[PDB]
RNA sequence: AACACGGGAAAACUUACCAAGACCGAACAGUAGAAGGAAUGACAGAUUAAGAGUUCUUUCAUGAUUUAUUGGGUAGUGGUGCAUGGCCGUUCUUAGUUGGUGGAGUGAUUUGUCAGGUUAAUUCCGGUAACGAACGAGACUGAAACCUAUUAAUUAGUUUUCUGCCUAUAAGACAGAAAACUUCUUAAAGGGACACAUUUCAAAAGAAAAAGGAAGCAUUCAGCAAUAACAGGUCUGUGAUGCCCUUAGACAUCUUGGGCCGCACGCGCGCUACAAUGGAGUUACUAGAGAGUACCGAGAUUGAAAUAGUUAAGGAAAACUCAAAAGAACGUACAUGACAGGGAUAAAUGAUUGGAAUUAUUUGUUUUGAACGAGGAAUUCCUUGUAAUAUCGAGUCAUUAACUCGAGAUGAAUACGUCC
C-alpha cells in the first residue's frame, strides 16, 4: 500500500504526541491545570486567561 | 520532648511565683511550627494566660503589676515575634544569596 | 521622609481654605482630610494630615 | 488505506461536567482566548473589536462588539448562523444552549483594535505611514481618550530597519494604573517587501474608574 | 437541607452575589445563612521570559485566584432559588447542591 | 488524494448541510467525524479553496472552512441536488 | 550580557545528523487515455531488516477517487536575527529625559533641568531668564507584621450532653453519637503610623537617639518601571515573515537501526566526602506550600527479606489521599586506626515502565572497599528569621533529578563603615 505504512509509528506515551495549542510545538509545553499552552505562546496569552502578573 | 527547653518553658512560673498558677489549670493545644518555635509559643500562652486572667477576675493593679515584672525580665513573654520566613527569588537558592557567576 | 511636592502642594491648599477647621491634632485632621477632600488612598491622606499638623505647629 | 489509530476530539473542556474547580477557571481562559483569537481572523474585514462569553445557566451567549456593523446590519442570518454553525463544528456545541449577538460600540475611538485595523488598512492601501497615523491619531484624541502612542517597526525608509513612536496626550507609564486605564493591542501588516509591526496603546478615563493614585481635588467651600 | 456554592476569579464579584442571595432570602426563604468563606486557592505558574536561552536568567511569576463561598438554605425543593440566574456575571459560578 | 468515493460525498454532503466543517493539522490521528484520517479531508478542501469556494482560515492548529456562492453551486453541479437547493444561512 | 542556558533530565517520536528503504504531503488548468477500465489494493513463491504487492510470477478484488504529461503552486527544525515583526537581555537599579512660550548665541547649541543644604530619588527647602508643564522617582498593586472591636461557621476548631471502655485518688483519656459556640483557623469590610510627638542637631526642608506600639531603614520582600540605543539572542515557538536554496532519484513526508551518552585531554554549574560539633542500632517527634480521575492522586486488607504483586474505599477535593528530617532520647556499642568515615568501581542475581531497556531506563539483595587526611595560583555569594545546614512540594514526568521554581525546619559571626 502506498500509505499503509505512513504514520505507523506508536505515539502515545508523549514526547510527539503532545503539542502546544496555537503554537504546535513540541518544546516547553506547560500541562499543569490542563493548559496544554507550550512555552513563549501562554505568556502572550495570560492575561487573557486571567493569570495576572502578581507576585 | 525536647527537654533541655523545658526549664525556658517553666520559666514563666518561677518569674512571678508558681502561687500565681496553684488554682489555675491550663490546657494548651500547639499544632504548629517546628519544635523549638513550639517552645516559645508555649512561653507566650502560660504568660498571657496569668496576664488575661488577672484582667478579668482580678483587680488592674495585680495585672499590671504582673505584666511589669513580665516585660522587666523579657518583653516576647507577652508580644509575639514579628519574625517570618522570606521569600526565594529566582537565581539565588535562597532569599539574598545567588549562584555562582563564571566569566571565562 | 521628604515628602513629595503632591502631598506638600495639597496640604498648603488645603491650609489655605479650610484653616479654621484644622486644629493640632493629627487625628482630627484625619477625618476632616476625607471629608474637605476626595482622596482614594489612605496612605496619602494620612501624609497630608500628618504635614498639615506640623505645618500648623 | 491508513493504518491509523488516533484521534483527536472537537470538544471544549468548558462543556464537561465534572470538572475540578482549578481546572475549569483555567478551561474558561483558554476557551475566551482562542474563540477571540478565532473570530478575530473570521472579522478582520468587520472590526470585531472584542468577545465576551457570558451564560445563562446552562446556555452560553457569545457577544461580539463589533465597530462596523455594516456587513452585519441585516444580513438575513447568514454570518451569525455561519459564525454559529463554524461553533459547533470546532468545539462539538450542542445546539440548543449556543447563540451569538452582535453589538456596537459607540466609543470607536477609545477600542484600540479597532484603530489599529485602521492603520493597517491605510499602510496596504499606499497611503504614508506619516498620514495614516496622523489622521487616526487625531479621531482618537477628540473621542475622549486622555493620551495615546503608536509604535510602528520595520523597513519603512529602506532594507534597514527602522521604528518610530507617535505621542499625543498624558500617559502613564508606571504603576498599577496602567492596568486599570491602558487599552492597547498589536498588530501586524505585510507589504511586498517585509512586515511592519503596529502597536496601538489608549489611555483611557475616568469610565475605567478608579482616579489614579495622585489626584487631591479638594472642593472649594 | 440546601446547600449553595458560588466560586469565581473576582473577589467582589462573589461578595455582591453573597449579599444578593442574603437579601434575596427574606421572601421565598425563611434564614439565610452566613457566607461560609472556604480558603482560597491559588494557580502559580512560573516561567522564563525569553523565547530562548540567552541573556539573564529572569522568570515572571503568574497566579489566578479562585474565590470558594458557601451558603446554606431551608426554602423548598420546588421553590429553591427560582430564578437562580439574575443575569449573572461573566465568570463567576453558580451551583445548587441538595442533599 | 486516493480517497474512496463513497466517503467523498460524506464531506461534500455534510458541508452543504452545515456550511462549514473543521478539521486538525495533526496528521497522525483521524477526524472524529468522518472516522478518516485528517489528511484525506485536509487535502479534499483545500483543492476546494483554489476553486474560490471556501476560505482557508487557520487557528491554532485547526482549520476552518465556510461554503460560498461558488461553492453552493460547485456542489449542486457535483452531487446533484435538485435547482431548489439554494436553502442559504441554514444548511 | 555563552558553558544544570535553548524551560534541552534526547532508548523509538522529539531530531534538525548518519545507513538504507520506500513515498507525494505534484493543489489548479490544458492534452493523451479512458466507466467496453484512468487507475488502485492484494493471497502465495522469490527479492527485502520488514506482516513496504517495493519489485519478478500469478490472476483476484475496487472503480474516474487520477495515471503520464506542460504552465504553476505548495512544503521544508533549509540559509539569512547584517532584510523584519513580536518577545527578551543589556547599557541600568541609578535618577534620569523632553517641548510650549520667553531670554542668549551668525550657528551647532544653551537656560529652564541651578549657589548652598537635604533626601533612597532634579525628593524637597531655597535660588533664579525664566514661567508653566509632561514622563521617570514617589504615589500605585501583591505578600508579611495587628484587631478577645464587626460579619460569618463547613469541608476549621472548642465546649456541653448521651451511650460505651479504661486507669487513677481523684481527674480525666479514648470510641461512637448529637447540639450551642467563635479566642485559635478561614476571609471579607473597616480600623491602625503620617515620623506626629518629646529631647538634641541642622529660619526651612530634614537627621540621630529614647519611649509607646503588632509594626518606626520609604517597615521588610517583591510587581509595574521613563528617553535613547545594540545592526545583543531567537526566522529551530508560531499557518508572524521578506529575499535566496531544494522541490518526485527532494533538504518535502514516512519506516527500521544508530548517534545526539561516542574518550588522550582542558574549562564552567553542582552533589557527596575527608568524620567523634561523627557514622551505625532502636524510640518519641514537630511544618508550610503544593497536586489529583473516563482513567489521576491512592486509603485499608493481604502475599514478603526488599523492590514491587493480587484484591481494593473515599476523592473533581479546608471533605479523601499527602506522609518531614535536621535536631532530641536509650546502651560498661564504636575510640582514633582510610577503622564501622567514604561509597566510586566492578560481579551474580529479583522486579518495575515500555512495542522495544544491550551502550547497565529506574530499583532490591549479597559481595567488591578506589581516590579522598580540609585542598596551590586564583576566584564567588551574602547584612537578619538573612547566610549556613538538612529536608518537603511542584515543573519536566509511560519510566528517569545530583537541575530549576517554590515551602517550611534550626538560626552564626561580623560593619552601621570608606571610595583603597
Amino acid at each position: 500500500g502506498s500509505y499503509s505504512i505512513y504514520n505507523a509509528h506508536p505515539r502515545n506515551y508523549g514526547n510527539g504526541s503532545r503539542t502546544c495549542r496555537k503554537c504546535g510545538a513540541r518544546k516547553g509545553l506547560i500541562r499543569k491545570y490542563g493548559l496544554d499552552l507550550c512555552r513563549r505562546c501562554f505568556r502572550e496569552k495570560a492575561v487573557e486567561i486571567g493569570f495576572q502578573k502578581l507576585d | 520532648n525536647p527537654p533541655v527547653l523545658r526549664i525556658k518553658v517553666f520559666e514563666p512560673l518561677f518569674i512571678v511565683g508558681k502561687e500565681n498558677y496553684a488554682k489555675l489549670d491550663l490546657k494548651i493545644r500547639v499544632t504548629g511550627g517546628g519544635q523549638v518555635a513550639q517552645a516559645y509559643a508555649i512561653r507566650q500562652a502560660i504568660a498571657k494566660a496569668l496576664i488575661a486572667y488577672n484582667q478579668k477576675f482580678v483587680d488592674e493593679t495585680t495585672k499590671n503589676e504582673l505584666k511589669a515584672k513580665f516585660l522587666e525580665y523579657d518583653r516576647t513573654l507577652l508580644v509575639a515575634d514579628p519574625r517570618r520566613c522570606e521569600a526565594k527569588k529566582f537565581g539565588g537558592p535562597g532569599a539574598r544569596a545567588k549562584y555562582q557567576k563564571s566569566y571565562r | 521622609g521628604v515628602r513629595t511636592k503632591t502631598v506638600k502642594r495639597a496640604a498648603r491648599n488645603i491650609i489655605e481654605k479650610y484653616y479654621p477647621l484644622l486644629t493640632l491634632d493629627f487625628h482630627t485632621n484625619k477625618r476632616v482630610v476625607d471629608e474637605v477632600a476626595v482622596v482614594e488612598t489612605k496612605r496619602l491622606r494620612n501624609k497630608i494630615a500628618g504635614f498639615i499638623t506640623h505645618l500648623m505647629r | 488505506m491508513f493504518c491509523l489509530t488516533k484521534t483527536k476530539a472537537l470538544n471544549v473542556d468548558v462543556l464537561k461536567t465534572n470538572i475540578s474547580r482549578k481546572h475549569k477557571f483555567v478551561a474558561d481562559g483558554v476557551f475566551y482566548a482562542e474563540l477571540n483569537e478565532l473570530l478575530q481572523r473570521e472579522l478582520s474585514a468587520d472590526g470585531y473589536s472584542g468577545v465576551e462569553v457570558r451564560k445563562n445557566g446552562s446556555k452560553f451567549q457569545i457577544i461580539i462588539r463589533a465597530t462596523r456593523t455594516t456587513n452585519i446590519i441585516g444580513d438575513k442570518g447568514r454570518r451569525i448562523h455561519e459564525l454559529t454553525n463554524l461553533l459547533i463544528a470546532r468545539f462539538g456545541f450542542p445546539k440548543d444552549k449556543i447563540e451569538l449577538y452582535v453589538e456596537k460600540v459607540l466609543a470607536r475611538g477609545l477600542c484600540p483594535v479597532s484603530q489599529a485595523e485602521s492603520i493597517k488598512y491605510k499602510i496596504a492601501e499606499g497611503l504614508p505611514v506619516r498620514r495614516a497615523v496622523g489622521s487616526v491619531m487625531r479621531l482618537i484624541m477628540d473621542s475622549g481618550a486622555k493620551g495615546c502612542e503608536v509604535s510602528i517597526s520595520g523597513k519603512l525608509r529602506g532594507q534597514r530597519a527602522q521604528g518610530m513612536v507617535f505621542k499625543e496626550g498624558y500617559m502613564i507609564k508606571s504603576g498599577n494604573a496602567t492596568r486599570q486605564f491602558y487599552s492597547s493591542a498589536v498588530r501586524c501588516v505585510l507589504l511586498r517587501m517585509g512586515i511592519i509591526g503596529i502597536k496601538v496603546t489608549i489611555m483611557l478615563d475616568t469610565d475605567p474608574s478608579g482616579k489614579n493614585g495622585p489626584a487631591a481635588r479638594i472642593p472649594d467651600v | 437541607n440546601i446547600t449553595i456554592t458560588i466560586t469565581s476569579t473576582k473577589v467582589k464579584a462573589v461578595e455582591s452575589l453573597c449579599a444578593e442571595v442574603k437579601e434575596n432570602g427574606k421572601k421565598k426563604g425563611v434564614q439565610v445563612k452566613g457566607p461560609v468563606r472556604i480558603p482560597t486557592k491559588t494557580l502559580r505558574i512560573t516561567t522564563r521570559k525569553t523565547p530562548c536561552g540567552e541573556g539573564s536568567k529572569t522568570w515572571d511569576h503568574y497566579q489566578m485566584r479562585i474565590y470558594k463561598r458557601v451558603l446554606s438554605m431551608k426554602t423548598t425543593p420546588e421553590t429553591v432559588k427560582e430564578i437562580t440566574s439574575l443575569k449573572v456575571e461573566p465568570g463567576v459560578e453558580l451551583e445548587v447542591a441538595m442533599f | 488524494m486516493r480517497i474512496a468515493t463513497k466517503d467523498i460525498i460524506a464531506i461534500y454532503k455534510q458541508l452543504f448541510n452545515d456550511g462549514c466543517i473543521v478539521c486538525h493539522k495533526d496528521f497522525v490521528c483521524l477526524h472524529p467525524v468522518f472516522g478518516i484520517p485528517n489528511l484525506q479531508v485536509f487535502m479534499l478542501m483545500k483543492g476546494l479553496a483554489t476553486k474560490k469556494c471556501v476560505k482557508e482560515t487557520c487557528n491554532w492548529r485547526c482549520l476552518y472552512w465556510t461554503l460560498n456562492d461558488e461553492g453552493i453551486a460547485y456542489l449542486r453541479q457535483k452531487l446533484a441536488l435538485p435547482e431548489d437547493a439554494v436553502p442559504s444561512t441554514l444548511k
